[PDB]
């Protein structure tokens, strides 16, 4: 299938994990960064240009919930939720411990647009992707339909 | 309770389905689990026998658990999460080895010889739990080893 021309960040503590989602973002040709902990998204989001990021709740440094509320609030401070082109806010789906509603709801008043359940699932991660990216890459594409 | 199979192919076919254009990936990330999960497993028999850290283990427990996760291997992955919740004070007992090895389906796997304070008790459990880890990673570097047909 075709995927969105979107930069996508993944953010996990073990260079394992990394290497599994890496390879299905090599192997479509979807640009990626990594990040070790909650810290290092937050600085490499500051770095502009993402679109779609993929972090896990449990982080060493920084914990993805305080990563997420900390874009969050940057974004809102730059405005950001034709003089410049408006600045659409970037996708993070969180990756939590198990499907219960408890770890879905503070994932979600975390500022997350969605979430997936570990170990992730590389076909609910292309989902994701094509759900989330191609509505950032097309006009009015209704992926709820 | 603990799996009854070593591998779950359905994470791990989805990893190999990936050995098309980098060619023996799967392999190499099954070489860096072993050395992660030995560099682990020594990480967690330094504070067994050294400096006491629940904490620790807690922590240690849970980043090899990450990964033996997504790689398929389920009952790793599940002592892994027993030392989880024994650091944290959650569980309080650790099943023998007999016990668990009676759990596979397929039964011709063990035909080998397996090698004061308010924590004591879950420290026990810890230094039995990752002792059966051990087992369990040995059991799973035979049965990777035979699918890729290479010494581990």
């Amino acid at each position: 299938k075709v995927f969105p021309k979107i930069n996508v960040l993944i953010v996990e503590d073990n260079v394992i994990n990394q290497a599994i989602l890496g390879s299905f973002l090599r192997k479509h040709k979807i640009s990626y960064k990594l990040a070790k902990n909650g810290q290092e998204a937050v600085n490499i989001w500051k770095e502009g240009g993402l679109h779609l990021i993929f972090m896990d709740l449990q982080l060493p440094v920084l914990s993805g919930i305080e990563a997420a509320k900390q874009i969050r609030d940057f974004e809102k401070q730059n405005g950001i939720g034709s003089k410049r082109f408006s600045q659409a806010p970037v996708i993070i789906v969180a990756l939590t411990a198990s499907n219960s509603q408890m770890d879905k709801r503070k994932a979600l008043l975390s500022g997350c647009n969605d979430y997936l359940t570990k170990p992730v699932n590389l076909h609910a991660l292309s989902k994701k992707i094509t759900e989330w990216g191609c509505m950032q890459a097309l006009i009015d594409f209704d992926s709820w339909k | 309770t603990i799996p009854s199979e070593i591998i779950n192919w359905t994470i791990l076919n989805e990893i190999i389905s990936m050995d098309d254009d980098d060619s023996d990936f799967s392999k190499g990330l099954i070489i860096q689990f072993i050395d992660q999960a030995q560099t682990t497993f020594a990480q967690m028999q330094r504070q067994l026998d050294g400096e006491k850290n629940l904490t620790e283990l807690d922590n240690l427990g849970h980043f090899l658990k990450g990964s033996s996760a997504a790689l398929g291997l389920q009952r790793i992955a599940w002592v892994c999460e027993r030392i989880q919740n024994l650091g944290r004070k959650m569980e309080h007992f650790f099943p023998n080895k007999t016990e668990l090895v009676n759990t596979l389906s397929d039964k011709s796997i063990i035909n080998g010889i397996n090698i004061k304070d308010e924590n004591s008790i879950y420290l026990i459990l810890i230094a039995k739990a990752l002792n059966q880890s051990r087992l369990e990673f040995k059991l799973a570097r035979i049965e990777l080893s035979k699918y890729y047909n290479t010494n581990l």
